[PDB]
RNA sequence: CCCUGGUGGUUAAAGAAAAGAGGAAACACCUGUUAUCAUUCCGAACACAGAAGUUAAGCUCUUAUUCGCUGAUGGUACUGCGAGUUCGCGGGAGAGUAGGUUAUUGCCAGGG
């Protein structure tokens, strides 16, 4: 059995058809879809505290399911007293089935558990179908336990879509039921 | 758009570097190049002193009726060896042609090897 | 009509020294190109050119007669030495005499406007206007008197009184050429 | 004064300056120009003396454009020294002008007043000059 | 106040040693250079310091492709 | 991939305590309790108190208490002078 | 032979952008990650296994040359030599102008 995420089932069985009708696309897979979700977290203070970076990496692992990579400093800078090549950030890429499952978990479970959650700004679009927005308290995810955290942390989420514009991606996200603050 | 374009560009860069690392082929020891489509598998033997294809083979050839598996390319390499021996070429230089020497190409090359072709 | 005619004769010298000798003989080397023809190399009388076209603009058009043919040419270029007031080459761009064509033509402002007299502000939005005519009838520059233009008045493009066979070509007919606010 | 605010190199070699001008030799921003009839160097300070003359003569009538900027150091050894050490030190700044450089341009005023003002300017420069109207407009 | 500088290295005598169209035999030096000012074509080789030398007897030739100069022996 | 650096992903059924909706979602969280999903398949059940359809943002919207009707509240008591 | 794909040769960009056209075969998209294989996380790429669907993109062709690139003929600068002196003989740009340009071709495989 090719086990399939419920999001993938929902997409393939409805969303393709509604978007074809709604945007008069000539051929079927002119329809937008999702290629990757990038979860990033920038801990510049890790240059003092290694525990911060280790905790962030581990908490990302529990949140998603796959291990993270610690990015390095592209350029040595003094304003943040950064030496080139130091460990500064940590990111995870989600694709395919894991991507769909994580987005389902997020939209239905973790966005609800945010303090004063009143939707998400439906305008954080880079003009090319890529939607990036932040979450300040990772504790919204029930996966991580409260006691073991060493410092409350946030993280940025970027959703990359095959769409050529923002309208297409916003329509796809709305069909997915993404709680945009509107 | 740009992603497919850059994938193509990387393939071309690899191909070019491979070519001038292995050098050109001569009538004594010509060059064997391959091409791996989503459906088929092609091989050509080229003499660059003329730009001429001395011999060639592919899975499109109906009579062979091979597939696109390791087994099939093993048999295809056997056929290529027997076709080249009658044209008395035993030394070849193996242009992997932008691919990585592994899997299907590994089996192809080793099959040319067990039957007296110097690659 | 003569004052738009220019006499030339062909030259076959083609050298720096040769051109210097010609200009010493008080003529001007010149070339004519356009309409896909072979370039014509010729020479012009400097005194005649000075007398007739002492005020030539990019939009001046004239007639070249080699005694055997007539050509309608724009003065595409003229290599002038300012210190010695010396022309030392002319480029003539030929056009078809009967083909309507466009060209930006500058404006010339005359009169003292009542609005500016009384406290108006000149703002010359447009320094030129796209007009349309056969080559021989293109206006050298289009005049505009501001005297009746009072305060808070802009000049419409149709308001420009125009020579006979000259016609407006601007896509925006209602744009303002000069305003007095 | 008029002087560059930053230089790659503080001192540069005195070339030989010759030939007429093949560029910057046409009236561009104005109505009347002050062409030179020689090839020489115009110091920044003579430049600003001529500029004061023109601007003061013009009672707000129009605008003045300066078509040269010095940017060339002129070094001079200390007063009493011998020929030893080398390349003493920048003293003042020179601009290069060739026969045919427009060098100065004026807008707005009547031709007579412009000609007067610009002879008043020419009285303070080290080169022969000529006042030119556009010679293709009026 | 003396001169702060005045210091120059020995000239290295770079440049093309055999002109295009000349006849060379194996091993000749053709160009001495820093960097591939001229690149290698057929029948020549590049030393560890980018010297151009002839792998066989022949006649030098320079070609130009996309603005880069190539040296060959034909 | 290589396989030694990943937490054990597991299919998990998340049960809302409020609406009763259940979500099938591959969570790395080991749940002590097991539930028979609609599909006859056993999955670790995690009970979560707040979920998608029971948003105080989707369905139960904001309760604007005593903001605009300030005039009304002052009228109803202190208006009889 | 032509189309398609692969691989060269001759160099001027054989460059990108936008619009339109197709897809039999071929190419590509595309599908799954299970086996060997790969990533400083990710089947994205690489790799293996295949034929549900499509010209949408890549690709080929057609466009106003939209950007780029290329660019004469004359003239000028400059220059070798000269008992002609700003002159005598020879060589001759760059920039600009009129334009031009969305390659051509060899032999291998498939079928027209």
């Amino acid at each position: 059995m090719n086990y399939v995420p419920e999001l993938k089932k929902y997409y393939k069985d409805s969303v393709i058809k509604e978007l074809v009708k709604e945007f008069e696309y000539k051929s079927i897979m002119q329809v937008p879809k999702l290629e990757k979700i990038v979860i990033s977290v920038g801990v510049g203070e890790a240059v003092r505290n290694k525990k911060l970076l280790d905790s962030a990496v581990l908490e990302l692992a529990q949140i998603t399911g796959q291990k993270a990579v610690k990015t390095k400093a592209k350029k040595a800078i003094a304003g943040f007293k950064i030496r080139q090549g130091q460990e500064i950030g940590a990111k995870v890429t989600l694709r395919g089935n894991a991507m769909y499952e994580f987005l389902y978990k997020l939209i239905h479970l973790a966005l609800p558990r945010v303090k004063d959650f009143r939707g998400i700004n439906g305008d954080a679009f880079d003009g090319n179908g890529n939607y990036s927005f932040g979450i300040t308290e990772q504790i919204i995810f029930s996966e991580i336990d409260y006691d073991k955290i060493e410092r409350i942390s946030g993280l940025n989420i970027t959703i990359v879509t095959t769409a050529s514009n923002d309208k297409e991606s916003k329509a796809l996200l709305l069909k997915f039921g993404m709680p945009f603050s509107n | 758009m740009k992603k497919i374009k850059e994938a193509e560009q990387r393939k071309l860069r690899r191909k070019k570097r491979i070519k001038d690392k292995i050098g050109r082929g001569v009538a004594s020891r010509p060059r064997i190049t391959v091409f791996k489509s989503n459906r088929y598998f092609y091989a050509q033997v080229i003499d660059d002193s003329k730009g001429h294809t001395i011999a060639s083979i592919s899975t499109i050839e109906k009579s062979l009726n091979l597939g696109k598996n390791i087994d099939d390319v093993k048999k295809l390499g056997e056929v290529l060896a027997k076709r080249l021996k009658e044209k008395n070429i035993n030394n070849l230089i193996f242009d992997r042609n932008g691919y990585k020497y592994h899997g299907l190409i590994a089996s192809f090359a080793t099959s040319l090897r067990e039957f007296g072709i110097n690659i | 009509e003569n004052s738009r005619v220019l006499s030339c004769q062909y030259r076959s010298s083609f050298g720096s020294s040769n051109a210097r000798r010609i200009r010493a003989k008080s003529e001007i080397p010149a070339v004519v190109y356009g309409q896909g023809k072979d370039v014509s190399h010729l020479r012009i009388k400097s005194s005649e050119f000075n007398k007739k076209f002492a005020k030539f603009t990019d939009n001046t058009v004239l007639i070249l007669d080699d005694g055997k043919l007539e050509r309608c040419v724009f003065v595409k270029d003229a290599a002038e030495n300012i210190a010695s007031k010396l022309i030392y080459h002319i480029d003539f761009y030929e056009v078809d005499r009967n083909v309507e064509l466009e060209k930006y033509v500058p404006i010339k402002l005359i009169g003292a406007s009542i609005g500016v007299k009384e406290g108006g502000i000149l703002t010359v939005l447009k320094e030129q206007v796209k007009v349309r005519s056969l080559p021989l009838d293109l206006p050298e520059f289009i005049e505009l008197d501001l005297t009746p233009v009072n305060k808070g008045d802009s000049v419409l493009l149709k308001d420009l009184v125009l020579p006979s066979n000259v016609r407006l070509a601007e896509n925006d007919e209602n744009l303002e050429v000069v305003i007095i606010k | 004064m008029l002087s560059p605010k930053k230089v790659k190199y503080r001192k540069k070699q005195r070339g030989r300056l010759s030939g007429e001008a093949q560029k910057g030799n046409k009236i561009s921003f104005g109505e009347y120009g002050l062409v030179s009839l020689e090839t020489n160097f115009i110091t920044a300070r003579q430049i600003e003396a001529a500029r004061i003359a023109m601007t003061r003569k013009i009672k707000r009538g129009g605008r003045v454009w300066i078509r040269i900027f010095p940017d060339i150091p002129y070094t001079k050894k200390p007063a009493e020294t011998r020929m030893g050490k080398g390349k003493g030190g920048v003293d003042h700044w020179n601009a290069p002008v060739k026969l045919g450089t427009v060098m100065f341009e004026m807008s707005g005023v009547v031709e007579e007043l412009a000609q007067e003002a610009m002879s008043l300017a020419s009285s303070k420069l080290p080169v022969k000059t000529m006042f030119v109207v556009r010679r293709d407009l009026r | 106040g003396s001169s702060k500088n005045g210091r120059d290295s020995i000239s290295k005598r770079l440049g093309v040693k055999r002109s295009g169209g000349q006849f060379v035999k194996a091993g000749e030096i053709i160009v001495r250079q820093r960097g591939t000012k001229f690149h290698k074509g057929k029948n020549v080789g590049l030393g560890r310091d980018y010297t151009i030398f002839a792998l066989s007897s022949g006649k030098v030739e320079f070609k130009t492709l996309k603005g880069r100069k190539y040296v060959s022996i034909v | 991939m290589r396989k030694d650096i990943h937490p054990k992903n597991n299919l998990v059924v998340f049960k809302d305590g409020s609406n009763g909706a259940m979500f099938l979602t591959k969570s790395t969280l080991n749940s002590k309790e097991t539930i028979k999903y609609i599909d006859g398949k056993e999955y670790p059940l995690v009970t979560v108190e707040i979920t998608s359809k029971s948003h105080p943002f989707y369905t139960g919207q904001q309760k604007f208490v005593d903001a605009a009707g300030r005039i009304d509240k002052f009228n109803k008591r202190y208006k009889k002078s």
